[PDB]
RNA sequence: UGGUUGAACAAAAA
RNA sequence: UGGAUGCGUUAAAAAAAAAAAAAAAAAAA
RNA sequence: AUAUAACGGAAGGUACGCCGGGGAAGGUCAGAUAAUAUUGGGAGUUCUAAUCCUCGGAUUGUAUCACUCCGGCUCAUUACUCCCUUGUUAUUGAACAAGAUUCAGUUAGGAACGAUAGUUCACCGUCAGAUGUAAUACGUGAGCUGGGUUAAGAACGUCUGGAGACAGUUUGUUCCCUAUCUACCAUUUAAAAAAAAAAAA
RNA sequence: AAAGGGAUGUUUAGCCGGGAAGUUAGCGUCUAACAAAAAAAAAAAAA
RNA sequence: CGGCGGCUGUUGACGGUCCAAAGGUAGGAAAAUCCUUGUCGGGUAAUUAUCGUCGUGCGUGAAAGUUGGUCCGACUCUUCACAUGUCGUUUA
RNA sequence: GAGAAGGGAAA
RNA sequence: CUAAAGAUAGCGUGAAAGCUCAAAAA
RNA sequence: GUGUAUGUUCGAAUGCUACAACCACA
RNA sequence: GGACUCCUUAACUUAAACUGAGGAGUCAAGUAGGUACAAACCGUACAAGGAUUAAUUAUGUCCAAAAAAAA
RNA sequence: ACACAGUCGGUACGAAGUCGACAAGGUAGUUGAUGG
């Protein structure tokens, strides 16, 4: 959605970053659905 | 009332499938540029001539943009110009040669980019944002300005700039008007002999070919 | 022409064409019913993507990057305070 | 649906996300250690003889063993040629063109280079594959045909008769070992090998040799087939005996040792038809080529043993080969697809704006019905025909052609047309305004000697004076209009 | 974007709505005969028209097909066979041999093509005021005829238009397939019939279907 | 951008796209796709087809080429339903 | 492939 | 003998137009 | 024996208020919900897709509901084939006329006033025969007003014993700033027409 | 240590909540997920 | 100083039953009380205003006073008239 | 060849 | 010519008529 | 192609309103 | 009576840099590099001090910008 | 100054002479590497 929680690592953050949602939004959507 | 232009996917086949689509280009197919008739044939390019001058120091390059890519021209002129190619190169000044490119009409760029790219000149503190207009119509009003312009956004944006841009110089045609500057498109020369007969002959004998050419004769007319 | 977000053959005489619009579009053109004509201009919008580089930090389960150690490596004798309350013979 | 429930539900870990952790660079475990091979040629016979039917796939094998070792099995190396041979080996449905590919492939030219070097050690047993695979590569190596066509006219005595029947054949083929001296020798002008005149004329007169001694010592031994003589030869071997012979024009030829000598060329001629009747014949396929064109040749060129050279094939025979000409037989036998100098020498004439030239076109004589040749180009109002020679030359500069092409100047000579061969040797060294420059100055010593025939698009000439101006706008003269103009 | 990015659909459903198809009501059926055979391929010849030498090297030689086109002509000087000029067109897939553009090369220059317009209703036809190329159309008793002149001028020297005696058949003939039937259907779209009233033009076995209020 | 404050992501990266307002239009609505510098036409899935592989994970890449696979024209397409693949 | 082309068409291909 | 304004009068055409403020082979003023 | 069960052991008001300290229309989220199609169902003589209503899932999205010091006037800026005007000839359950549903631009010109009312959105009346919708800190108060609304006075109803109070109703009640910077609109001789510019050795 | 009126002084609670509240207060007490050197499932056995 | 009912049968004159010291009477009345603009009528092209009216709804209420007559007010409101730059819309 | 989703523009 | 032909799969009619498809042959 | 306008429903229902059956041709 | 990332969870609309737990990592109290731009992600043979030598960390190798395509 | 206005670096004399200076020059103190 909005930039300072929606925006996705890049190359070098190693798939993290400090205010970050996307990726355990994905996953837990893998996990368990939504 | 009006409506969208006509582009280069309303004159030709369309494959959805593959990856390139369908083929753009700078103008339409009857609109392309093209040498007048009688005064074809009459040319060729060496594709890139070099000018040293020890004395001034101010050397030349002069290249044919005739089939080459806008981004893989603009590299190596960016390159020239700013002189990373000479041993004594320095960022804090126009450290390269200068450069002519001529047959900028014949640029290409791969893809469907003649059909959707656009370019944007700011204005400042103007409501309706920057002027864009279109790679078409920049094609049609100044071929020159299509090489520029990715030229002068793969120059570093420091304040030289300016300097290099001023030393680059690009051109539609073939032939430059430089006064002192040799060109890359030079009239052509006739094709050197060789000491070979690459073909082998066998003469008929002549009743037989006589006597051929009479039967074909009244076949034919 | 009937407005789509998705194309189907609805008869034997159905098939698929591409039309030159304003872009380029899909539809389907139809000899024996006007209303088979169809173009598929009018889809849901396109999702926001998952970049391809985040598949090993997003698929498949997830371990934590940083493990824990901390409590099985307490113990007295490394703690300045107790280690000489440790006895080794009573 | 391949969704892998056990990862996308996180029950598993993945190779991706193992990997993110690891350095870069580590490599990849071995997860199956079979020990490698200690002999390199029992291990690639074995997969060449799994091989047989992709050319890519030989030259692979190739590669892979030249990888390996800088001086691979010469058995091999001469099985690997074989079989990329027979891979357009006469019954294919290659073009020419893929053989010109094939010739040049750098990998092609380092298996020939390697056999040149070793070539040496070729044994008398391996000479006919190798012509055969030349002849079906349509690759003439005048480095290493010497030392073939020695070991050949070493065994005279020692080969079998369709051995001999299928060297001559495939010697014709390529152009080599025919009755004009002073072109059958190898090497650069400085340093020339032996001259092989005749060679293929004492194959024909060794097979008859034989055949004669079949009459003083003849048996009734078991026979391969039905088709099989007591030779060992098919009908497929006499006759194409009987096409080289007519491919060098040793129409004359007979055994010397009788005055009463009946024609090589006849009994080739005579013992292809025997074992043959006429529905065999309808299926017998190249046979039905060789004689036609052994009895065209002999029309046309009209030899002194040109009534016996007749008479040898049954008058049904040639009947039924006359009228079924036009049916499969010559589209069948004449090369597929298309040449590389052909299409080169097209696009120049193009170039020069020669508008009748026509491709593969055949000429005949003014009173034959069919045709049995056709030229590679064919400029019908200069009454030129344009023949092209892909193959390598003798030496460097010192080109020649192919039996089928020398046959294909002989007829048109008879034809009467004049004959201007093209030699690739030579050609492929210019470039493109020297080819121009020298096409033009070949078309000048033939000016045009008729008018040329046009193909053009028929059309309505009568509206030639319509003119259609777009952009002229519509008139509006009169309200109400009494007339919709568009 | 696609080839860098998973879309929502390929990563959380694995597009599974691709082989969520129900397998009944089907617009054809499958193809069940081809049963991989790998059948015996064969060498088919054909004896086309000796016209279809226009078609030259840059057709037969320089495309690019997965086998080989073999192209000869035959060219010398009731039908018997032997003593005619002919082009050998040959090769092992027998879809080549049914290309139009092979019949296109003959048609041109021979004999070329055609197609028909048919009028109906009450007041309607089609002539010529008063001569070729000044073809005129009316399509009804109060209606004013349509001047046509532009096409033709259009079309010249490659497509004609013939009108009827009884001015109710308009055939376009010519020499170009394209031409012709760009022709003809800027006519139809031009004389398309009301199918309502169904006074006007429709192509020849395209009947338009008549409506009802 | 302009007057509207704070946009998402994703409309962020449409507005800042080089290319016609019209072919962004197409792009906005999704009947066309910015990939690798190129404007072209989305994807196409086919009921009963395989994907291109490069758009399914690296697992279900196998089970996709398995599929039966098109390899005609647009014309000749006999799939009973089609749409973009998103 | 054809200025044939506003929501319209023709040719060729597989 | 006059001025301004509209509640008065006229035009609604040109945009490569109307017009403008830096002639520029001058690459270290 | 004792009270600590608040079990480490019970009066209220302040809108007259004062002092010290600290500050909630956004930023974000996406449940309802909005857009797009799609699935199932129900209407449409017959008909699942001319057209209408509704249900589930999908993607996208935030009009409405669930970290400061209202309305109108004036001046506006931007988006959406968007309210009228365009696509002869898309589809139509398209005779015509008046219409309906989308899709489409080199985005072209335009859509008047009032009664009650603090109002917005609305209701009613006239003209016209062209509902437009949304955003811009629900744009704009160092540009204007101050009708509603949230201080001191005072009154009615209601609650308490009372002082007092009410997301009850009313009447009265000081709306500051000479513009430094950004922005914009106007505006501007030049080489010189102030002073000075003194080398070479 | 009585009663009534008037003055003076003091107090008028914790936690969640704008607030009113509702409920609640010592002690004891029910509801729990983390993994394959938890699978002879890299390592073992056998050879 | 203060207070002045509830659940029910016959729209209920008239009964049943519980409670109470008494169960709010007369007279106002959509009000400075109630309330998004209650019904009907006058004024208007159009009346969330105002006046009269109904007692429909919420209700008020009798010297902590109820209902009225005339006159009065730098008070809050309705309406008619006047020349009117308050205004369409501004100018000298 | 990739949220290459900072700008140019590349197979 | 052989062989095949859904108490009907798609059209069509107020109802009929008519075309196609399935099957077989080539 | 043919028993066949198969039976019931229906003012009718002739492959094609809707249900039943879905047999039959040396 | 702290913040964010990760793993496992309760509450929430399987919402929030939401609230509340159990453990590791950084910040807090840790510079200079990468990740486009003001903590919490990656990486460090982590910063006493000076210097025109060297190293495969993360991560790169068309240009802005350092870094391969002889014959 | 583009700059919280600083920090690290930052131009390499003369030939600007001339009665100059291995193999070729066609004598320019000019020239040698390069056919598809
Ligand atoms: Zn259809």
């Amino acid at each position: 959605n909005r930039n300072p929680s929606a925006r996705y690592p890049k190359k070098g953050n190693k798939g993290c970053r400090p205010v970050c949602r996307a990726m355990r939004k994905i996953r837990k959507r893998l996990r368990t659905g939504n | 009332s009006q409506s969208y232009p006509k582009g280069s996917f309303h004159e030709g086949h369309i494959n959805p499938f593959a990856d390139v689509q369908w083929i753009s280009r700078p103008f339409m197919k009857r609109n392309m540029p093209r040498d007048h008739h009688p005064l074809a044939k009459q040319h060729t390019s060496l594709k890139a001539v070099t000018m040293l001058d020890e004395e001034s120091g101010n050397h030349w390059h002069v290249l044919d943009g005739k089939g080459r890519s806008v981004g893989g021209l603009a590299a190596q002129v960016v390159r020239l110009l700013q002189g990373k190619h000479r041993v004594d190169f320095t960022p804090r000044t126009a450290a390269g040669d200068s450069v002519i490119v001529v047959n900028a009409i014949h640029l290409k760029m791969a893809g469907h980019t003649w059909d959707t790219k656009v370019y944007k000149f700011d204005r400042k503190t103007h409501p309706a944002g920057p002027k864009i207009i279109t790679a078409k119509t920049i094609m049609a009003r100044n071929p020159a300005m299509i090489l520029n312009l990715a030229v002068k956004r793969m120059l570093p944006p420091n304040r030289l700039r300016p300097i290099m841009y001023r030393k680059l110089f690009v051109y539609a045609g073939a032939l430059h008007p430089h006064w002192q500057v040799p060109q890359v498109i030079v009239p052509a020369k006739t094709p050197a002999e060789v000491s070979f007969l690459p073909f082998s002959v066998e003469r008929a004998d002549p009743v037989q070919a006589a006597a051929r050419i009479a039967a074909l004769g009244d076949r034919m007319k | 022409m009937w407005h789509r977000g998705t194309l189907s053959l609805l008869c034997s005489s159905c098939r698929y064409v591409v039309r030159k619009w304003h872009v380029p579009i899909l539809g389907v053109d139809c000899n024996a019913n006007p209303r088979h004509k169809q173009a598929l201009s009018v889809p849901a919008p396109r999702s926001r993507g998952i970049p391809k580089h985040l598949y090993p930090f997003l698929v498949g389960k997830q371990y934590p990057r940083h493990p824990r150690w901390r409590q099985a490596f307490t113990h007295r004798s490394r703690m300045g305070k107790y280690k000489p309350q440790v006895a080794r013979n009573g | 649906v391949g969704v892998l429930a056990s990862l996308t539900s996180g029950q598993m870990t993945t190779r991706e996300y193992e990997e993110a952790f690891l350095p870069r660079r580590l490599k990849r475990i071995k997860v199956f250690n079979t020990p490698p091979p200690s002999e390199l040629p029992a291990f690639f016979h074995k997969r060449l003889d799994n091989a047989h039917s992709n050319p890519r796939s030989i030259l692979k094998l190739y590669r892979q063993y030249m990888r390996k070792d800088d001086y691979p099995a010469y058995d091999w190396l001469v099985r690997c040629f074989c079989h990329l041979g027979n891979v357009f080996g006469f019954n294919s449905f290659w073009a020419t063109k893929d053989k010109q590919v094939i010739q040049a492939l750098p990998s092609f030219k380092f298996l020939v280079y390697d056999l040149i070097e070793r070539k040496h050690l070729i044994e008398a047993r391996q000479v006919p594959r190798l012509l055969y695979a030349f002849a079906c590569l349509e690759y003439r190596s005048w480095h290493l045909l010497p030392t073939l066509l020695e070991h050949v006219e070493a065994n005279l005595e020692k080969w079998r008769t369709p051995t001999l029947a299928n060297m001559a054949l495939t010697l014709a083929l390529l152009g080599v070992g025919d009755d004009a001296p002073d072109h059958n020798q190898f090497g650069p002008p400085d340093l020339l090998s032996r001259d092989y005149t005749g060679l293929v004329s004492k194959l024909a007169l060794e097979v008859h040799r034989r055949l004669l001694a079949l009459q003083s010592a003849s048996s009734s031994g078991p026979r391969k087939s039905p088709l099989h003589d007591s030779l060992g030869c098919m009908p497929f071997d006499y006759a194409g005996l009987a096409f080289a012979l007519t491919l060098q024009g040793s129409y004359d030829l007979c055994l010397p040792s009788d005055e009463t000598a009946k024609s090589t060329l006849a009994l080739f001629l005579q013992r292809a038809c025997e074992p043959l009747s006429l529905e065999q014949l309808e299926n017998s396929g190249w046979v039905q080529f060789f004689l036609y064109q052994t009895l065209y040749c002999v029309d046309v060129e009209k030899p002194k043993r040109e009534v016996e050279v007749k008479k040898a094939v049954p008058f049904a025979f040639q009947k039924h080969l006359h009228l079924s000409w036009l049916d499969k037989i010559l589209i069948n036998a004449q090369p597929q697809g298309n040449e590389l100098l052909q299409l080169d020498v097209d696009a120049a004439l193009k170039r020069l704006h020669i508008t009748d030239a026509l491709i593969n076109c055949s000429a005949g004589r003014q009173w034959d019905e069919q045709h049995c040749w056709f030229a590679g180009h064919l400029v019908r109002s200069r009454n030129l025909a344009l023949e092209y020679d892909y193959l390598l030359p003798l030496g460097p500069g010192r080109p020649k052609v192919s039996g089928w092409l020398a046959c294909k100047r002989r007829m048109l000579k008879a034809f009467g047309l004049n004959v201007a061969t093209i030699h690739q040797s030579f050609w492929s060294l210019l470039n493109l305004e020297q080819k121009d420059v020298q096409l033009t100055r070949l078309l000048a010593q033939f000016p045009p000697v008729l008018e040329a025939v046009k193909d053009e698009k028929k059309a309505y000439e009568e509206d030639r004076h319509l003119r259609f101006q777009r952009h002229a706008r519509q008139k509006f003269e009169t309200w109400p209009p009494e007339k919709l103009e568009i | 974007g696609v080839g860098g990015s998973y879309g929502y659909d390929a990563f959380f459903r694995g597009a599974a709505e691709v082989l969520n198809g129900s397998n009944i009501q089907l617009p054809h059926l499958p193809e069940n005969e081809e049963q991989k055979e790998g059948k015996v391929y064969q060498l088919h010849s054909v004896r086309f028209p000796p016209q279809v030498r226009r078609l030259g090297a840059n057709y037969f030689f320089r495309r690019q097909r997965a086998v080989p086109l073999t192209y000869y002509h035959h060219l010398v000087e009731a039908q018997t066979g032997r003593g005619q000029a002919l082009c050998f067109v040959a090769s092992a897939n027998p879809g080549y041999l049914q290309s139009k553009e092979l019949e296109n090369a003959v048609f041109e220059s021979t004999r070329g093509f055609a197609c028909q317009l048919i009028l109906e209703g009450r007041g309607v036809k089609a002539y010529f005021d008063p001569e070729w190329p000044n073809l005129m159309v009316r399509l009804g008793v109060g209606v004013k005829p349509l001047a046509l002149r532009r096409l033709a001028e259009q079309y010249a020297t490659r497509a004609k238009i013939f009108v009827d005696k009884r001015g109710l058949l308009l055939t376009v003939h010519g020499y170009d397939k394209c031409a012709v039937g760009t022709l003809a259907m800027s006519l139809f779209n031009h004389l398309q019939a009301n199918p309502y009233t169904m006074k006007g033009a429709h192509v020849a076995m395209h009947p338009i279907k008549k409506k009802v209020t | 951008a302009g007057h509207k404050h704070s946009e998402s992501v994703l409309q962020q990266f449409y507005n800042r796209l080089p290319v016609r307002k019209r072919f962004l239009k197409a792009i906005r609505k999704g009947t066309l796709i910015w990939d690798k510098g190129q404007v072209k036409i989305p994807p196409i899935a086919m009921q009963g087809y395989g994907l291109p592989n490069k758009l399914v994970l690296p697992h279900q890449k196998e089970f996709n080429n398995k599929l039966p696979k098109f390899k005609g024209k647009i014309n000749q397409l006999k799939a009973t339903r089609i749409w973009f693949q998103d």
